């Protein structure tokens, strides 16, 4: 009893982690930098991207927003990002469901937040799947090279968010499973 | 210094405004070029759109003609009184202006070649209708539509300088409710019995962007109908209740529908916004009216038959209504 | 900086692979009888 | 005499440049009760030329993060008419003079920081030299969180109250929910007045939209909690489905969803308003 | 000559105004002993149309005589 509630608790940070993780790359815009070979300097996230003017400083200009579809210049960008957001929904729906926890036995909240964990892994691997494909937009394809299209990186490097996705889902698929493992002991 | 101020006074001088570029000649080829700066509102109520753009023609003039000065020349722009310009003209505007501050916002600039540029900062008020009756699923076609008042085409001619690159600055415009999709430009004479009068047309085509309604207007009423459905697996004793439920749900979409047109355009046109939130209306009074059938049948004359019904048939006919308005007017 | 994402990368795959290792040392833990 | 201060009348008759404010949609200067414009002179061969005016530039507000929005609303300026190698503009250096803060016209925003800054445009009528002034500008949040946030909010807690209640209790809850959605619906319209017609929605209108959420979802929880108590009546450890889908039987344990309502939807709030306070003030 | 279109105000005023009496006619039919349900329905009623009276004078000057 003394080690299942000392991993149930680690447990319950480690999904905590996930869940900052999930914000911090959503809202963040570094999934793809620029690079030697680039055009011009600039990022662009799932929905925000920062745009060199075309001065010395550039100023970092930047426009785009989630809550804007408007400004996404692609549509595999604005299906990118609402996976990504119904990830961060299942997560925060696990956090919530914690608090079942006071009366649900112990085993169905952490099969429930199980299955969530692994729908939040699964909407996330979509949106990494889905997210390259609108490379191939106007406003990419002028930043991240001519040659640069769907799953082409061209003249184009990658930033730091979009390997912390890939990371973020296998944190998820291990945490889904070894929620599941805890349901049953 | 002093051999271009003897240049220009020689050009001055001779010239008359009251008669055009080779009168007894061809017409005169004006070319046209536009720099939209910033569309500062476009208005469904009054059916018009303000504009701030850099207009400029450009044409030659022989009288205006001089040599030996191959650096080109920017006069003052109070020289544009002295000098002839095109009858040129909006027949769409309903109001209009040049920029006063600090000087008028105005130029005049001549070439070695005799060739003439003459650009003006107009903010013009253009008029174009809206085709509302998908409001807030619409798009728009606006003109701004530019002519010669008095001249023909065997007069004066227009033309589209550039071509296609003779409008730009429209990616810089982003406005508050519409986005622009295409911008087309069309050079044609209009044929009458007395003779052909040449004409240009810049039409932007603008989409309008519905997410505010999608989240003020829409998904309100969609989630008070579903409240409203609610009612039916209330037990059909409970007419408190049920009849306050329901009632309130009416007073509620009641309550969307009167303050939401305050803050619609005010044009008493029908509109597609009107029409979901009629059929709303309709949804929530039958279902109010299905428990007074309810109410009638069993406790004023083992679900019973009319709510057994109605749990099916109240989502699945209003999903059948969804589906029939999002393909009508999509 | 310029182009210069070889610090930000790296420590970024540092503390994913530390935090990975954490998950996994538990769910190793765990799955031992 | 070697300041020669000069009419306002004949000011016509000497050159002047072209200086016009590129980002202006109207602009003037008074002239009563005689013209506001002076001009000087100075034997060196200096000329010194002052205006009076009042331009409302334009400003492009991007209000994404209303009301946590902050601007920096620009002011530029160039020849008209001359490009680069006729004119070349220049400041007097040592930063820009502005007046004392507190006399300001600003309310609904609060004075942060001025900048300045010069380039060259590419025009098609050649390339000219544009200079720019950029004011910084924070909104203040003060209305809008009497007006909007906290009645939301208490909405919000007053639509939990039913949880409280007894379940017996079918008028009561269903007037309380209903009529919780009511008062929603009644915020929500006033919500937009002060913003723009912008088609795209704000930090507050999410806000309000996960309030509108969070009442609709209770009231449809008593209503499930209505109809059930009432209306109703291989491998590791074993198999691989007992690993995954309890589902055992399936509910019997739902007579008590009050319970599990009363900790979840004040915990659900409770992360909704940290993840987007968070994201809105500090990570965005 | 210029005809008024009139359309858009018999979605605006006449039908949901004719709807609010037809569920006022509603409460005929409720059983009498509900006091609650029936007096609730009528003021209710009486609230939502006292809503809808306001929006009849949105598009009209404020002449004496009534439409
Ligand atoms: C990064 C740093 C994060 C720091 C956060 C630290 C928080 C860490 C909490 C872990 C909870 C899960 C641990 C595993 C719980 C295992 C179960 C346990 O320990 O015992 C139960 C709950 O105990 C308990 O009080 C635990 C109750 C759950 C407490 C969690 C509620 C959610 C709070 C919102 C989260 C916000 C997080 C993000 C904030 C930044 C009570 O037995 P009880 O027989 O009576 O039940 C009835 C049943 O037996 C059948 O009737
Ligand atoms: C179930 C069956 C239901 C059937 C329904 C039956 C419905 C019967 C229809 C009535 C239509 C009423 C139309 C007239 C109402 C408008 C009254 C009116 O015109 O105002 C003043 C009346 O006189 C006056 O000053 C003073 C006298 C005031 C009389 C006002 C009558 C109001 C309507 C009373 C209705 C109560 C009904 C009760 C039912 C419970 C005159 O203006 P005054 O010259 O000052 O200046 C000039 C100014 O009028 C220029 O416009
Ligand atoms: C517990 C229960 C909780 C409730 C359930 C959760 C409710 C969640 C709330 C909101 C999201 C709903 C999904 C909305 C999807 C619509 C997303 C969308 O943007 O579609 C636009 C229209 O489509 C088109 O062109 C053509 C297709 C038009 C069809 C539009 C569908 C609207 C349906 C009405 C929504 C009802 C939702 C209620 C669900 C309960 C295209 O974008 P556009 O480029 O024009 O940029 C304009 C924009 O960026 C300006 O802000
Ligand atoms: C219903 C009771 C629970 C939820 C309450 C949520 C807070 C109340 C509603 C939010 C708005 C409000 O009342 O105050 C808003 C202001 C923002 O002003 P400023 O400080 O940014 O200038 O103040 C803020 O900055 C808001 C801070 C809110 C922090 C988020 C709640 C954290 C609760 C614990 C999370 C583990
Ligand atoms: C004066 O103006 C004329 C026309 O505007 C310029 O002529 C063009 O100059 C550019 C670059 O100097 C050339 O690429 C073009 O071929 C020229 N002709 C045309 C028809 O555009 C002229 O150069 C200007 N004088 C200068 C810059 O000293
Ligand atoms: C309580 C649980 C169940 C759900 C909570 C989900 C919350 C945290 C979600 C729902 C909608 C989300 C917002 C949607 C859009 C944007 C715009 C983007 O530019 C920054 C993030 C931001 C502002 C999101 C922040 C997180 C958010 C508020
Ligand atoms: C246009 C709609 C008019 C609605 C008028 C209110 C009628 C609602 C109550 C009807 C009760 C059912 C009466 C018929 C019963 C039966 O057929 O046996
Ligand atoms: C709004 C359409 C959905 C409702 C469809 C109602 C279908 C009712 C079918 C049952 C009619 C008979 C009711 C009286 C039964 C009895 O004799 O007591
Ligand atoms: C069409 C423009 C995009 C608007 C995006 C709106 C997102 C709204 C998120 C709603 C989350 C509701 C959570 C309810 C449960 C707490
Ligand atoms: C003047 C600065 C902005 C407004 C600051 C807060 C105003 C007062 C807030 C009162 C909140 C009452 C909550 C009561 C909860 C029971
Ligand atoms: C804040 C009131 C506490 C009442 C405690 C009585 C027993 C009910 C236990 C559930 C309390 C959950 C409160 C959640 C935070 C408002
Ligand atoms: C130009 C069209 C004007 C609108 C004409 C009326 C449209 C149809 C109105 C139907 C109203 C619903 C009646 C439901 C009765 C139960
Ligand atoms: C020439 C066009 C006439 C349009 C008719 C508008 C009718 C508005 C609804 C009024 C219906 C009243 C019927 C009441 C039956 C009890
Ligand atoms: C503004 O311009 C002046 C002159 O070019 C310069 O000295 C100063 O550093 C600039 N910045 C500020 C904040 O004044
Ligand atoms: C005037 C708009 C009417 C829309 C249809 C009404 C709902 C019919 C549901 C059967
Ligand atoms: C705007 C056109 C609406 C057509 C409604 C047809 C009725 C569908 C539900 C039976
Ligand atoms: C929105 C409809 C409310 C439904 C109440 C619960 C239905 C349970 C059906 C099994
Ligand atoms: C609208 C409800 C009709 C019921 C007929 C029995
Ligand atoms: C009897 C339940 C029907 C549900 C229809 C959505
Ligand atoms: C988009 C409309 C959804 C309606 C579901 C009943
Ligand atoms: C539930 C069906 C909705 C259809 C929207 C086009
Ligand atoms: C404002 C919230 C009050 C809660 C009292 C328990």
């Amino acid at each position: 009893m003394r080690n299942s509630r000392a991993i149930g608790v680690l447990w319950a940070i480690f999904t905590i982690c996930f869940a900052i993780i999930n914000v911090v790359v959503f809202i963040q815009p570094y999934w793809v930098g620029d690079s030697v070979s680039t055009p011009k300097p600039g990022y662009f996230g799932l929905f925000h991207y920062c745009v060199g003017s075309g001065l010395a400083g550039r100023e970092l200009t930047c426009r785009g927003s989630f809550t804007d579809f408007s400004t996404i210049p692609s549509s595999a960008f604005k299906a990118a990002a609402f996976f990504v957001l119904l990830s961060m929904v299942l997560i925060l729906g696990c956090i919530t469901c914690f608090s079942l926890f006071f009366f649900c036995n112990t085993a169905t909240v952490y099969k429930i937040c199980a299955w969530m964990q692994l729908l939040a892994a699964l909407c996330l691997v979509l949106g990494c799947m889905i997210f390259p494909d609108g490379w191939d937009a106007e406003t990419i394809r002028d930043m991240c090279g001519a040659k640069t299209g769907k799953y082409s990186l061209g003249d184009c490097s990658v930033r730091w968010a979009y390997i912390l996705a890939i990371i973020g889902i296998l944190n998820a698929l291990i945490l889904s499973f070894l929620a599941f493992v805890l349901g049953n002991r | 210094m002093s051999f271009v101020k003897e240049t220009v006074d020689k050009l001055l001088k001779g010239y008359d405004i009251r008669l055009r570029p080779d009168f007894g000649g061809p017409p005169v080829c004006v070319g046209m070029n536009i720099d939209i700066a910033s569309i500062d509102m476009v208005s469904e109520v009054n059916m018009d759109y303000t504009l701030t753009m850099y207009f400029q023609q450009y044409w030659r003039d022989k009288r205006l003609a001089y040599s030996g000065i191959p650096l080109n020349l920017t006069l003052d722009n109070r020289v544009a009184d002295q000098l002839w310009v095109p009858d040129t003209y909006f027949l769409n505007d309903k109001k209009s202006f040049v920029h006063g501050v600090t000087v008028k916002n105005r130029m005049i600039r001549l070439h070695p070649d005799g060739t003439v540029l003459y650009g003006l900062r107009i903010t013009t008020t253009a008029a174009c209708m809206m085709d509302l009756r998908r409001y807030p699923l619409d798009e728009q076609n606006c003109t701004l539509e530019i002519e010669s008042y008095g001249y023909t085409t065997d007069d004066i001619e227009f033309y589209w300088r550039g071509g296609d690159k003779a409008v730009t600055g429209v990616e810089r415009i982003e406005l508050p409710q519409f986005s622009i999709v295409e911008h087309r430009l069309v050079s044609r004479n209009v044929v009458f019995a007395t003779g052909a009068y040449p004409r240009l047309s810049l039409s932007f085509r603008l989409k309008r962007n519905i997410g505010y309604f999608i989240l003020q207007t829409y998904m309100p009423s969609i989630l008070i109908t579903i409240l409203s459905w609610v009612s039916f697996w209330i037990n059909y004793d409970a007419s408190a209740a049920r009849v306050a439920l329901g009632i309130t749900t009416v007073l509620t979409m009641t309550t969307i529908n009167t303050h939401l047109r305050e803050t619609l355009p005010k044009i008493p046109y029908v509109k597609a916004i009107d029409m979901y939130l009629m059929g709303c209306f309709v949804f929530v009074f039958l279902a109010l009216l299905e428990y007074a059938f309810v109410n009638y049948i069993f406790f004023g004359r083992d679900v019973n038959a009319i709510d057994r019904w109605s749990r099916i048939v109240f989502p699945f006919t209003f999903s059948l209504f969804n589906l029939v308005y999002w393909l009508y007017y999509v | 900086d310029s182009r210069d994402y070889s610090t930000e990368l790296s420590v970024t795959v540092a503390v994913g692979a530390s935090l990975l290792f954490l998950n996994i040392l538990a769910f190793a833990a765990l799955y031992y009888k | 005499i070697k300041v020669l201060r000069l009419n306002s009348n004949m000011v016509g008759k000497i050159w002047i440049p072209d200086t016009f404010f590129r980002n202006s949609k109207k602009a003037d200067a008074h002239w009563i009760t005689t013209p506001n414009r002076m001009l000087r002179i100075w034997n060196d061969g200096r000329v010194l030329y002052t205006l009076r005016l009042t331009i409302d530039a334009e400003c492009q507000l991007q209000l994404h993060n209303f009301p946590m929005d902050e601007h920096s609303c620009p002011l530029e300026f160039s020849s008209y008419g001359y490009p680069r190698e006729e004119i070349v503009y220049q400041w007097k250096r040592s930063s820009v003079e502005v007046g004392d803060t507190r006399s300001w016209r600003l309310y609904q925003f609060s004075f942060v920081g001025l900048r300045n800054t010069t380039e060259v445009v590419k025009t098609t009528s050649g390339d000219y030299v544009v200079m720019s002034v950029y004011f910084d500008l924070s909104r203040r949040m003060g209305y809008f969180t009497i007006q909007t946030y906290i009645p939301c909010t208490l909405i919000v807690v007053l639509s939990w109250v039913s949880f409280w209640i007894n379940k017996d209790a079918v008028p009561a809850r269903t007037s309380l929910g209903i009529t919780t959605v009511l008062t929603m619906t009644t915020l929500s319209t006033i919500a937009r007045k002060s913003l723009p017609k912008v088609s795209y929605v704000t930090a507050m209108d999410l806000f309000v939209s996960v309030c509108f959420i969070f009442v609709f979802s209770a009231l449809v929880e008593y209503g499930t909690l209505h109809y059930f108590v009432s209306n109703r009546k291989c491998l590791d450890g074993k198999d691989c489905a007992s690993f995954f889908c309890c589902f055992e039987d399936c509910h019997i344990r739902i007579a008590k969803m009050d319970s599990y309502a009363r900790i979840f939807f004040p915990t659900a709030f409770c992360l909704f308003n940290l993840v987007y306070w968070v994201s809105y003030l500090y990570l965005g």
